[PDB]
């Protein structure tokens, strides 16, 4: 028996049940009018300070988030080399225990950002909330079931979008050029890796109307290379999508990914290399005089 | 018309999965009856547009007339013959060109950006689908000089994918045209379709995503006061203001700061607001707009601060702009405390004639020229007094270094500011000199004055 | 790079508070789910159309075997061994001919449509298990179990006089469950999208009544 | 001069169309002319002849035909090879008979191919049927045949592979496009110039 | 006219040269690696190469053919990228609001001019 749907159901149920609970609470709050500084604000302020880097504990938490995002991405990269669905012992799988701990920390960081949030519904629809709903619940389900599906785990790469924000929190990024460069690099890499993971999932699991018989055995790095070739418009043709869903995804990505590549790669290359050629200072020579000339130089 | 165009396109999409020519019973084919009715409606809509036309010959040569001549008669022939050919039925996709026009008729599309976006999307999609249908027809029916033997069995969606790959210039080579007519069509499409793709896809992506990041409005918090700041907002102006407002030498104030400005903040201002994430909020709007003033909740703000551009090219223009801002804020809410910077003194006199301008309630016009010339005059009574006064306002921490230099002593002196607070009943009934010599080093506090209200250095008789 | 240097780069009431922005984002989401559900329904509908008609056009029948025999010829199956390791092994060909309910004439039995398409010249294929001896043993085992089935029990069979004109199948190759899920979950997406819009408008309009009440 | 009203714009669009049809017709004539050139010369260079069979025999070797079964289903079946040799009107020497140029090109080593009908037995039966009908045709009636000493140097055909009707339609309808384009220009200029005379008459 | 003439003549000439070079093989390979390419096939290959589509169904295989392809990729893509947009801009420069008003018998009309916004 296969269990792929249990992981996916846990994410869908989490995202939409939370959204419906929030909307029902709103509805019923106003409906009570038909029948008819606080500690809440103090904990909201404390959570907002923790979320920012205004304290030592907040800085430690932000650095931990930065490290654990890369850790989870590396864990997904390790798992991407295995079969699509498998049975594996939680008590004897160090990577599953490490993932379990990482997702505990992300659940806690999610809880802190929820408490700190001003508009809950606005928070529930912030995309790094969506990234947590589509990546945290399936880890819990896997650790409970003693089984894993390599399903939507490529969405972990979207965690790189917050890197510039948490670098600005840590008082590291100050200049506009550096901020823009980090933003562009993060968006480019996360988009590339996420799209590669999705096309990897879709190619390795065939079309349902073809009874999953036309699947193509493509590795994650092969899909990454194919996406790079497609984005740059080189189009070698050695590697390409063959399933109907894969090609349907390829068509929608060709509209967005080429505009991203054509826009971001020149701008990144302009932002880098902005070095001053004439820097440094003169070194005096003993026994030889020197003359400084300034004013109208042409 | 809008619905039936999509209906006919969907009918063509269904038929594109069948053989190229076939016999099918009109009395037992629901899709052929539905197509029959759809084409009756298009014949009627054609007749109405013909009657409404001014120049008939101009109408006969309008391309949606041509699209009807190439799509309506063959449906009639098919319904008469009890047979169908998947011939020029892909021209149905050209019906999407009129979508923007009939949306403008229905008073739905009004803005230029939305009209342009709809036009570009319609032209792109209709061109793509029509070209895909034509290459599908040409590939599935081979070359006449090769006796139709070199035909390639390509599905319509396969041809759509091939056209997308060709337009974007990716050119995988997994799917390509093989017939001579198919390649001849490919060569002419490569000239036009790449120029369309290269032009339209960036422009569509620019038209979408034009969202305002700083929208919304401030949400007041019970038990906590907030302050609205407007006027000259820039990275250095906000950075200097926040250093003095949020300094650790004040007591534990939790006044929120809300900025209102009509320019989107640059990346360095957004980073400055992120470094103050729990104490500063920014909202993009105009102080002259009552909607924006309601957005920043200025009716419940504790005060409104209006910073001025001290280095402006036209002091008169800057004063006029600040006067207009004050007028707008007072007009929205007469009972709002307003603190503003005024470059000149005659413009300050102009401003204080406002009916809602109440200096007793706390309206302060900080006149820069007046205060600076007064400070210069006090330096003429005692040299160094301008420095003495200026350092009493700026919030400064103690700074200490091991070097024995004049700077150490100077910084130790600079560490003090002027404050104001109520004093103990244990000092009521004594003389002002007596409480001064008491406070001086026992409490470590120096008094310049007390609240016949404001009295500068009282005598021994008070 | 699409365009070399951008084609030479010379040729290319407001009483509601903050909650308004979260609610307008909730409308957006609910609308996007409505569109997604409808679009995916059409996409899956075009993909299932030919398989579903090729399945529907095949009628159920009652069958009985006329004969079981070998044609003496042999064919390659592929046998597999981890990573990518494969080689080929022979199997002997059986043919089986069967009584038919629509044409009342000879047709050749093919266990399923994948067997028909992988070797239309032959009636059965063994799962390739290394050596030729095990393929021949497994064909002889299936052959003996089919040869004595003479009118024992008219087993049901699937036929299509328009595209399997003298070929017969023992199974449907179209899983009803997989099709059901392909049309159910896009419908669920659409219903969820409608409920999100409805609750967002219900909350938005009740906020105005609860404001005017004060 | 601009006494004509709005009708001027419809008439200038009608001139455009008539000119575009003239250009289309001429361009398509050249395009079809280049595509038909090699097939038409390869057909013209093959002369009509009178033939008679020298012998009919099998070479003992066998070949694959492909047999078909809906969607994409195909497999292969053997057929036995006949060869047939024939008297010739241009070289007066041995040549091998090939029923048509597609048969010559699909298997130049062999004289006939059966339409693949599933099993080998039906292919062999259909070859034996054709073989027996050809073996007794000895001088019965000098059947006409097609030959080309320059590109089918010892090979002979029973049919022309070039349909005259398909070529006729490929050159006729571009000519019709051109004639219609001329008549549209002519009637548009005739209407435009008579409108000026009917205006000056008032 | 200048752009169209230069584009077409360059395209056809380059196609003819690559046709000559592909049909007559390399002298160091003793003319044995020749590729039987028709002139129109070479024209299509040049168009595919110029537009940067690069299907790969048709390509040069001889050393001289590839050496020619490398030098043409430098010039022909810059020509295509520059000329095709400029030609497409030059065409289609039609005035949408032309023509003239047609009076209707029995109905009056009013002409409005000056500051129109
Ligand atoms: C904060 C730092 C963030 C950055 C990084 C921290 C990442 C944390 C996880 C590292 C892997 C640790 C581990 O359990 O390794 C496993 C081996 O696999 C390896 O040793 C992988 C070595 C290749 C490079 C990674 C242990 O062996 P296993 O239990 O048999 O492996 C199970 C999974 N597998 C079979 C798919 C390999
Ligand atoms: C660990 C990462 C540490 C980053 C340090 C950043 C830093 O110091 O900024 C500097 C380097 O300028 C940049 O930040 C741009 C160079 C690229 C940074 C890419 C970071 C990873 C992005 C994700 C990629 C995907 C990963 C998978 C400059 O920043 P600044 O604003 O000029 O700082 C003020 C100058 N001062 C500090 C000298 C006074
Ligand atoms: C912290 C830094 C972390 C390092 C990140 C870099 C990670 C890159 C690591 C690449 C691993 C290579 C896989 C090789 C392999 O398994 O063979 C596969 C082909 O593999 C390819 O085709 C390689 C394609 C290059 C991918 C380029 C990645 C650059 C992403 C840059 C951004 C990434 C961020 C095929 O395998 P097989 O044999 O057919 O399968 C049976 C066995
Ligand atoms: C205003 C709304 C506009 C938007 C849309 C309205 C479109 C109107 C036509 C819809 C099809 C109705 C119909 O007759 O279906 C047919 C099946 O085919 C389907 O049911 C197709 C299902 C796939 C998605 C479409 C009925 O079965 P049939 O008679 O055997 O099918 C004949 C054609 N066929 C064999 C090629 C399938
Ligand atoms: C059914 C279609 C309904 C379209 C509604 C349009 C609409 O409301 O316009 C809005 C969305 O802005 C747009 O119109 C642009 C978004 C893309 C619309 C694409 C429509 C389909 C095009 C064919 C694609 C191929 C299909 C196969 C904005 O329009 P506006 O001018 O800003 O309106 C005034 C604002 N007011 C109404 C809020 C006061
Ligand atoms: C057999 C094969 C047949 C296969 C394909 C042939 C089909 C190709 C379709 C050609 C039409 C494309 C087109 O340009 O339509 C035009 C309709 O014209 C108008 O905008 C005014 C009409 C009112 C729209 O384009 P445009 O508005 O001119 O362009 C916008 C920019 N302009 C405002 C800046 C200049
Ligand atoms: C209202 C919304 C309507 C939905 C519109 C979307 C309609 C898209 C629907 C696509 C249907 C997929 C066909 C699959 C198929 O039959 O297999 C074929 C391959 O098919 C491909 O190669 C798929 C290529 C992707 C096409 C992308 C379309 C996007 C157009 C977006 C603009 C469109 C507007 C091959 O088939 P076969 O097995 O070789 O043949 C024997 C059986
Ligand atoms: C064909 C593909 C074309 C994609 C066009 C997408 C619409 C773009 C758009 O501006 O719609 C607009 C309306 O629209 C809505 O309120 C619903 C938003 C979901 C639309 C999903 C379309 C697929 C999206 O809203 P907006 O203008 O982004 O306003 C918020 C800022
Ligand atoms: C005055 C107007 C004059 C008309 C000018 C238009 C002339 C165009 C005429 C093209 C003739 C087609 C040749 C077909 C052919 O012989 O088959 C060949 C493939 O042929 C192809 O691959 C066709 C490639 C399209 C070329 C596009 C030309 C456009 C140039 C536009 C600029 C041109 C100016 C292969 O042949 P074969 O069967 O492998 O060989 C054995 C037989
Ligand atoms: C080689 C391909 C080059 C294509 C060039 C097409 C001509 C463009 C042109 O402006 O001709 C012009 C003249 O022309 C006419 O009066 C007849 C219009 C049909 C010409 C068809 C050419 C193919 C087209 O007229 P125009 O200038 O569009 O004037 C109306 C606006
Ligand atoms: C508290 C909320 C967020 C939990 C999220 C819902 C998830 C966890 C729910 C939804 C459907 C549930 C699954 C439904 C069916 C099975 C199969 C059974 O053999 C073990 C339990 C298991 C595997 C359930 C595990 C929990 C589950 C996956
Ligand atoms: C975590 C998921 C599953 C449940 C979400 C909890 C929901 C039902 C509850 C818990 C606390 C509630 C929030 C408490 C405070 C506010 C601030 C007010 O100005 C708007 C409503 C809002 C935002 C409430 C909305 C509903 C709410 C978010
Ligand atoms: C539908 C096809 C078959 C026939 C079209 C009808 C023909 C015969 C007739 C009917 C109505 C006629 C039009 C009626 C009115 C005008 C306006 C006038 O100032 C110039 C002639 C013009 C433009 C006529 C042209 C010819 C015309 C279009
Ligand atoms: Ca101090
Ligand atoms: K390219
Ligand atoms: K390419
Ligand atoms: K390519
Ligand atoms: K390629
Ligand atoms: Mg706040």
């Amino acid at each position: 028996q296969r269990m792929w749907w249990a992981f996916l159901a846990s994410s869908m149920v989490t995202f939409f049940g939370g959204l419906f609970i929030i909307l029902l609470w709103r509805t019923l709050k106003y409906l009570w009018t038909v029948c008819c500084v606080g500690w809440m604000t103090s904990v909201k302020d404390w959570a907002g300070v923790m979320i920012s880097a205004q304290t030592l504990t907040g800085r430690v938490l932000v650095v931990l988030v930065f490290a654990l995002s890369i850790g989870a991405l590396v864990i997904y990269f390790i798992d991407s080399s295995n079969p699509i669905e498998s049975c594996q012992n939680f008590y004897k799988d160090f990577t599953l225990q490490i993932d379990m701990a990482f997702n505990v920390f992300f659940l806690l960081y999610f809880g802190l950002r929820f408490i700190a949030a001003n508009d809950k519904l606005w928070f529930w629809l912030e995309v790094n909330s969506v990234v947590d709903f589509f990546t945290v619940p399936p880890v819990f389900v896997s650790v409970y079931l003693n089984r894993s599906w390599l399903g939507l785990r490529f969405l972990r790469a979207l965690r790189l979008i917050q890197f510039s924000e948490i670098l600005q929190f840590l008082n590291i990024l100050k200049t506009s050029n550096s901020i823009k460069l980090v933003n562009l690099l993060s968006i480019f890499i996360s988009t590339w890796l996420t799209a590669a993971g999705f096309i990897h999932l879709v190619e390795n699991s065939g079309d349902p109307w073809e009874n999953f018989q036309n699947n193509q055995a493509l590795t994650y790095w092969e899909c990454v290379y194919l996406l790079m070739v497609t984005m740059s418009t080189v189009g070698y043709g050695d590697v390409y999508a063959k399933t109907t869903l894969g090609r349907l995804f390829m068509v929608f990505f060709i509209l967005g990914g080429l505009a991203m590549f054509a826009s971001y790669v020149p701008e990144i290359i302009e932002l880098i290399g902005n070095r001053k050629k004439y820097g440094g200072s003169y070194s005096a020579v003993s026994g030889r005089k020197h003359i400084v000339v300034c004013g109208h130089i042409t | 018309v809008f619905a039936l165009s999509i209906g006919a396109l969907v009918i063509y999409f269904i038929d594109s999965s069948n053989p190229i020519e076939s016999c099918q019973n009109f009395y037992k084919d629901f899709t052929l009856q539905i197509d029959m009715a759809f084409n009756v409606f298009f014949l009627l809509y054609f007749g109405l547009r013909f009657i409404a036309a001014n120049d008939k010959l101009w109408f006969w040569l309008e391309v949606n007339s041509v699209v009807d001549f190439f799509t309506v008669p063959p449906v009639f022939v098919s319904v008469y013959l009890n047979r169908s050919w998947l011939g020029l039925r892909f021209l149905r996709a050209l019906r999407l060109i009129q979508f923007s026009e009939i949306l403008q008729f229905l008073n739905i599309l009004k803005t230029s950006n939305s009209i342009k976006l709809v036009n570009l999307l319609s032209i792109f999609i209709s061109t793509w689908l029509t070209a895909a249908g034509f290459i599908h027809l040409v590939e599935n029916s081979g070359d006449p000089w090769e006796n139709f033997q070199n035909n390639q069995a390509l599905t319509y969606w396969e041809c759509v994918y091939l056209l997308m790959v060709t337009m974007s210039t990716v050119g995988y080579g997994d799917v390509y045209a093989k017939t001579t007519l198919g390649r001849l069509f490919m060569v002419f499409f490569i000239l036009g379709g790449l120029a369309m793709f290269a032009s339209y896809v960036p422009e569509i992506i620019e038209l979408i995503g034009n969202r305002k990041k700083y929208g919304g409005s401030y949400s007041a918090v019970s038990g906590r006061k907030h302050i609205v700041v407007c006027g000259h907002i820039t990275l250095e102006s906000v950075s200097n203001f926040l250093k003095d407002f949020l300094h650790k030498d004040r007591d534990d104030v939790n006044v929120e700061i809300v900025f209102l400005h009509n320019i989107s903040p640059n990346l360095e201002l957004e980073a400055l607001f992120k470094r103050h994430f729990t104490q500063v909020e920014f909202y993009q709007g105009s102080v002259l707009n009552p909607h924006d003033l309601a957005r920043v909740k200025i009716e419940s703000a504790d005060a409104c601060l209006i910073l001025a551009n001290k280095y402006c090219a036209d002091p008169d223009a800057e004063d006029a702009s600040n006067i207009m801002r004050v007028i707008s804020i007072k007009n929205y809410h007469p009972k709002i405390r307003i603190i503003t910077q005024m470059l000149q003194y005659h413009n300050k006199a102009h401003l204080l004639n406002i009916p809602s301008w109440n200096w007793k309630e706390g309206d302060d016009a900080i006149c820069l020229a007046e205060l600076k010339l007064g400070f210069i005059a006090q330096s003429c009574l005692a040299q160094g007094l301008s420095t003495m006064l200026a350092n009493l306002f700026s919030m400064r921490s103690f700074i200490k270094i091991e070097e024995d230099t004049w700077q150490k002593y100077y910084l130790e002196g600079v560490s003090n500011e002027m404050y104001t607070e109520y004093l103990s009943s244990a000092f009521v009934g004594l003389s002002f000199p007596t409480v001064c010599e008491l406070c001086f080093v026992k409490l470590k506090l120096l008094m310049i004055a007390i609240e016949s209200r404001i009295l500068i250095n009282p005598g021994n008789h008070l | 790079f699409i365009w070399t240097s951008g084609r030479t780069s010379s040729s290319y009431r407001k009483t509601v508070t903050a909650l308004k922005a979260g609610e307008d984002k909730s409308i957006r989401l609910g609308l996007f789910l409505i569109i997604s559900g409808v679009v995916s329904l059409f996409i899956f509908g075009f993909c299932w159309l030919s398989p579903a008609l090729q399945d529907l056009q095949a009628t159920e029948a009652n069958c009985t075997v006329l004969s079981v025999q070998q044609i003496g010829e042999v064919f390659e199956c592929t046998f597999t061994c981890g990573a990518d390791c494969r080689g080929t092994s022979q199997y002997p060909c059986v043919q089986v001919y069967v009584n038919n309910s629509e044409s009342n004439s000879r047709a050749l039995l093919h266990s399923d449509e994948h067997q028909l398409l992988t070797n239309p010249k032959c009636s059965y294929i063994p799962p390739c298990k290394r050596e030729n001896q095990k393929n021949l043993e497994s064909v002889m085992n299936w052959q003996q179990y089919w040869k004595d089935e003479i009118g024992s029990q008219p087993f049901t069979c699937y036929f299509n006089q328009h595209q399997r004109p003298d070929d017969v199948l023992l199974h449907r190759t179209h899983d009803e469950i997989v099709l059901l899920h392909c049309f159910l979950w896009p419908l669920v997406t659409f219903v969820v999208g409608v409920l999100i819009v409805v609750l967002t408008i219900c909350a938005k309009s009740l906020a105005v009544k609860a404001e005017a009440m004060k």
